[PDB]
RNA sequence: UUAGUGACGCGCAUGAAUGGAUUAAUGAGAUUACCACUGUCCCUAUCUACUAUCUAGCGAACCCACAGCUAAGGGAACGGGC
RNA sequence: AGGUUAGCAGCCUCUGGUCCAUAGAACAAUGUAGAUAAGGGAAGUCGGCAAAUUGGAUCCGUAACUUCGGGAUAAGGAUUGGCUCUGAGGAUCUCAGAACUGAAGCGGACAAAGGUAAUCCGA
RNA sequence: GAGUAGGAGGGCGUGAUCGUUGCCUAGAAGUAUUGGGCGUGAGCCUAUAUGGAGCAGCGAUUAGUGCAGAUCUUGGUGGUAGUAGCAAAUAUUCAAAUGAGAACUUUGAAGACCGAAGUGGAGAAGGGUUCCAUGAGAACAGCAAUUGUUCAUGGGUUACUCGAUCCUAAGACAUAGGUUAACUCCUUGCAAUACAAGAAGACAUUCGUUUUCGUUGUCAAAAGGGAAUGAGGUUAAUAUUCCUCA
RNA sequence: ACGUGCAAAUCGUUCGUCAAAUUUGAGUGUAGGGGCGAAAGACUAAUCGAACCAUCUAGUAGCUGGUUCCCUCCGAAGUUUC
RNA sequence: CACGGGAGACCGAUAGCGAACAAGUACUGCGAAGGAAAGAUGAAAAGAACUUUGAAAAGAGGGCUAAAAGACUUGAAACCGU
């Protein structure tokens, strides 16, 4: 809703940086295995804990 | 009806976020956190009574700041106003 | 060409209800072209957007 | 995605190779048309593909009899029951034309190809849910395609 | 009319706040008539929409020793198998 | 918000919103939902289950029983449109009359109780 | 010369260890065989194909050593089957445009619905970027899609007057005191099961000095109490907040 | 009606009540042999004639089920006593 | 138990700690607590130049390489097509 908590925001924020895809240039290093991040979220599939 | 109809009802939430370990274990009306218990001011976990617990939360779990480099200065004899010298013996 | 956009500034700008709104059919790309509401103020103005006129609810009888 | 075809034709400069694979057709119906596409000239095949989508012909029904409707339509064949899977013969058509396209480099005539071995395999299926009463899943699947097709020049005296 | 009601009561085993007897209002509470009513019935017909049908597209699940025409016979006293 | 209306009901509308629910064609049985059946009228069925009847307003008329409050819309009987006139109630919109006119219809959709007499419980 | 329960004697096949004899980029293991054979049988040898790095015999040592079952474990697959099915919430239709493709996108033209107890305009809880713009392959949006609550990239949340923050409530928790092996537990607004706990002023302006009055805490309301703002305009997305004016 | 739902309680008609022992938001008091109950052994997060989580715990099973390669040979008991 | 050392008639990706890997992670639960799946292209990316047909995926030609081994070693069975 509107009314939030700083500590609120502050977390928000973090997980919805958190949620930006493997950067396209990163497949591309020598010692990597990593083809996407396997910890994108879905709003509407997951949901966070913020109470 | 207890099933689904009721399911709907749920907009409440008994637990917030505990300052102390940050997961909403935060009993509002009991004002305790039923993982760590804040307020309670030592920390809450029963060792025995079940034994997963330490290796989720526990020491060595997070990051530690400052025991990591104590178990290398261990040996070096903690070693406090030194500071390294040249072998070259440069004066 | 989606004219969404064009009906949704439109209706603002005319503080009028979507369905008053009226977008020529035949100089419809030219609408497309209309990003700002101003872009929108200029078609009004110009006559490519209208606004309807309301339907008639009469008390005669 | 490097075809390997069961099957080789006898003559190589005198044959037509094509082959889609990880189709999104339904398999048992794309599995008919090319059953009933084998062993005609390229030409007819065309000509009677194009004549399935506009409903003016029946694609018989062989091994995938599953209460499938009978139609006059399969007097053409012996038969009771046929459709019109017209997904499935567009994507058999296209294939047909990449035959012919398939052709050109070789300077190969179009009257004389016949076509023998297509070849449909089930491919890996693609999958998705479906909820059932009482709060049960079930899987909501599809089953694709893997087609291939070769021509052969036969000259007819 | 093994139904309903009113009576009688050698009450298997009625009976007094382990309450007895009454009782207006009252009831999605048990029972019986009757009036109105009717497709509940005699006796079944017809009409509309959505289905089942057929088609394009999409596309599960239960279940599954092996399987699947019977008659008798015998058999773990009803076989599909002998 | 307007019209009808006792009405924030139902039905129809204006503002604003929306046509999103896979589609086409055929039109069998069986089904789901919706209706209507000549003559009889519960004979159907454990049972009137289901359906049917009733329904507004105005005027009549209204029992036993009773804790005198009630019962009570008891039961029952009529009327209801349109049109053309007439009278009465008020300030510095209700009510009543008469006449004419129709397939004797007129709460024309919407809305809207079926009754009666007993027995048992529980106030 | 039968044999279930059962027992005995021999043998087949699998890891690893100490020995012994060897084989392999001139192709080991593994794998497929309607190639040729060997054992009554566990099983074996060979051939061909594939494979591309390790193997094998013999004597002993040791064992997580042999599977058809246990509604056995985990994984993978069938038949059913292109079947059941995709039928609540009255509805769609025409032309143009865009696109490889349009019953399902956009404009217009018609026909209907929610009918201010809304299918309208805004909030609280809950959600957390789902909002805005541009773009778009797959997947998803149980038909479809040129469309999206989906994917990618960028951008959006301005306040003396709105609310939180302050106040008190149902309540609750410290402190003090007491109880417990200890943890824990008991009291506290009419404030104490406590009590040598405070506040103010002035000069000083620090202390100090000095004076006055005094028993002692806090948290709990985004509907309760509660100092003061309005209209107009603006953005693709904010506005009683920004701009203008008052 | 649906009953492999739209749904682990729904949908259509119908019905009880509708200015109180009415309906309802948040906040706050009550926790497991304990609460809470106009009392149905009802309710206590799809769990209740004793919640849920972990542990003692591979709990014990005179009972059900399975119990993995070859050949050769010998080959039973359902009776006695407690 | 922690950080170190070394070792083994251990195990060898359904084994071995649950985790050989962004593993006490993803995910679930109001919560206490639950908790997986997932290792091997090649010596070297040399990861498929270019032609052609396609709206696009992709096909057919053509090429790398010892080999396509091409989202990847071997590649069994069940099941499916020819
Ligand atoms: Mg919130
Ligand atoms: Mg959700
Ligand atoms: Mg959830
Ligand atoms: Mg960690
Ligand atoms: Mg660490
Ligand atoms: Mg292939
Ligand atoms: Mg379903
Ligand atoms: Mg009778
Ligand atoms: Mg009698
Ligand atoms: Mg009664
Ligand atoms: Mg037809
Ligand atoms: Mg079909
Ligand atoms: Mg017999
Ligand atoms: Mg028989
Ligand atoms: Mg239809
Ligand atoms: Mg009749
Ligand atoms: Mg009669
Ligand atoms: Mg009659
Ligand atoms: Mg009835
Ligand atoms: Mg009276
Ligand atoms: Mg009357
Ligand atoms: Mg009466
Ligand atoms: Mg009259
Ligand atoms: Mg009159
Ligand atoms: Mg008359
Ligand atoms: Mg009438
Ligand atoms: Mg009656
Ligand atoms: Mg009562
Ligand atoms: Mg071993
Ligand atoms: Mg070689
Ligand atoms: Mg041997
Ligand atoms: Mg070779
Ligand atoms: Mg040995
Ligand atoms: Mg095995
Ligand atoms: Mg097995
Ligand atoms: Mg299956
Ligand atoms: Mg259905
Ligand atoms: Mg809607
Ligand atoms: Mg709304
Ligand atoms: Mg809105
Ligand atoms: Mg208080
Ligand atoms: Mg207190
Ligand atoms: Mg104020
Ligand atoms: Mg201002
Ligand atoms: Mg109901
Ligand atoms: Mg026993
Ligand atoms: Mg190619
Ligand atoms: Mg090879
Ligand atoms: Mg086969
Ligand atoms: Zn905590």
């Amino acid at each position: 809703g509107a009314n939030k908590t700083l500590n609120m925001k502050k977390r928000f924020g973090r997980k919805i940086k958190q949620n930006r895809p493997l950067p396209n240039w990163y497949r591309y290093k020598s010692d990597t295995n990593i083809r996407y991040n396997s910890k994108r979220r879905n709003w509407r599939r997951t949901k966070l804990k913020i109470y | 009806t207890r099933g689904t109809p009721a399911f709907g009802k749920r907009h409440q939430k008994t637990h917030t976020l505990c300052r102390r370990c940050g997961k909403a274990t935060y009993h509002k009306q009991k004002l305790r956190c039923a993982a760590c218990g804040y307020p309670d001011a030592k920390m809450r976990r029963y060792d025995g009574w079940g034994q997963k617990v330490r290796d989720r939360k526990g020491q060595g779990t997070g990051r530690m700041r400052y025991m990591k480099t104590i178990a290398r200065r261990a040996k070096n004899g903690f070693r406090s106003g030194t500071q390294a010298a040249p072998k070259v013996k440069a004066a | 060409v989606s004219l969404r956009l064009q009906k949704r500034l439109a209706a603002s700008v005319l503080k009028c209800g979507q369905k008053r709104l009226w977008l020529d059919p035949n100089e419809s790309s030219e609408i497309s072209m209309a990003n700002s509401r101003a872009s929108i103020r200029k078609l009004i103005k110009d006559g490519l957007v209208m606004k309807r006129s309301t339907v008639i609810h009469s008390r005669s009888r | 995605g490097k075809t390997n075809y069961s099957r080789e034709p006898a003559n190589q400069a005198k044959a037509v190779k094509t082959s889609a694979s990880d189709l999104r057709v339904h398999f048992k119906n794309t599995y008919e048309v090319v059953r009933a596409i084998k062993g005609l000239n390229l030409e007819n095949a065309k000509r009677y593909l194009k004549a399935v989508i506009d409903r003016k012909r029946c694609i018989p029904f062989t091994r995938f009899t599953g209460c499938i409707g009978r139609t006059a339509q399969a007097h053409e064949f012996g038969r009771t029951q046929g459709r019109w899977p017209v997904k499935s013969v567009k994507v058999i058509l296209g294939l047909l034309d990449n035959l012919s396209a398939n052709a050109q480099a070789k300077s190969l005539n179009t009257a004389n190809l016949v076509i023998q071995h297509g070849q449909v395999n089930r491919a890996q299926k693609g999958r998705r849910r479906t909820y059932r009463a009482h709060g049960r899943i079930n899987p909501y699947l599809n089953s694709g395609c893997h087609v291939e097709i070769f021509a052969q020049e036969v000259a007819a005296k």
